């Protein structure tokens, strides 16, 4: 979609692998706020938004 | 309230205790109180600071 227009999912009762990312791209961006990335595919979440 | 001193002498010694083991509870800007939650979701590199 395009930026003022953005689009939003929900995502719940699943068991999220975070290991999937890695093969998609270099990642020009890839940084994360609270947490980090390695140790992400051990936690539980509340409620994530995509 | 004939034994208010040693009564006194008493409460504020409880009373000094009582404020340390509630002062862990403090986050002083961290992310969290808990040494395992900080140690559990973040790299070493992060979790020194």
């Amino acid at each position: 979609a395009s930026v003022y227009a953005w689009n939003r999912k929900r995502i719940s009762n699943c068991v999220a692998d975070y290991s999937v990312l890695y093969n998609f791209a270099p990642f020009f961006a890839f940084k994360c706020y609270g947490v980090s990335p390695t140790k992400l595919n051990d936690l539980c979440f509340t409620n994530v938004y995509a | 309230s004939a034994l208010g001193k040693l009564q006194d002498v008493v409460n504020h010694n409880a009373q000094a205790l009582n404020t340390l083991v509630k002062q862990l509870s403090s986050k002083f800007g961290a992310i969290s109180s808990v040494l395992n939650d900080i140690l559990s979701r973040l790299d070493p590199p992060e979790a020194e600071v």
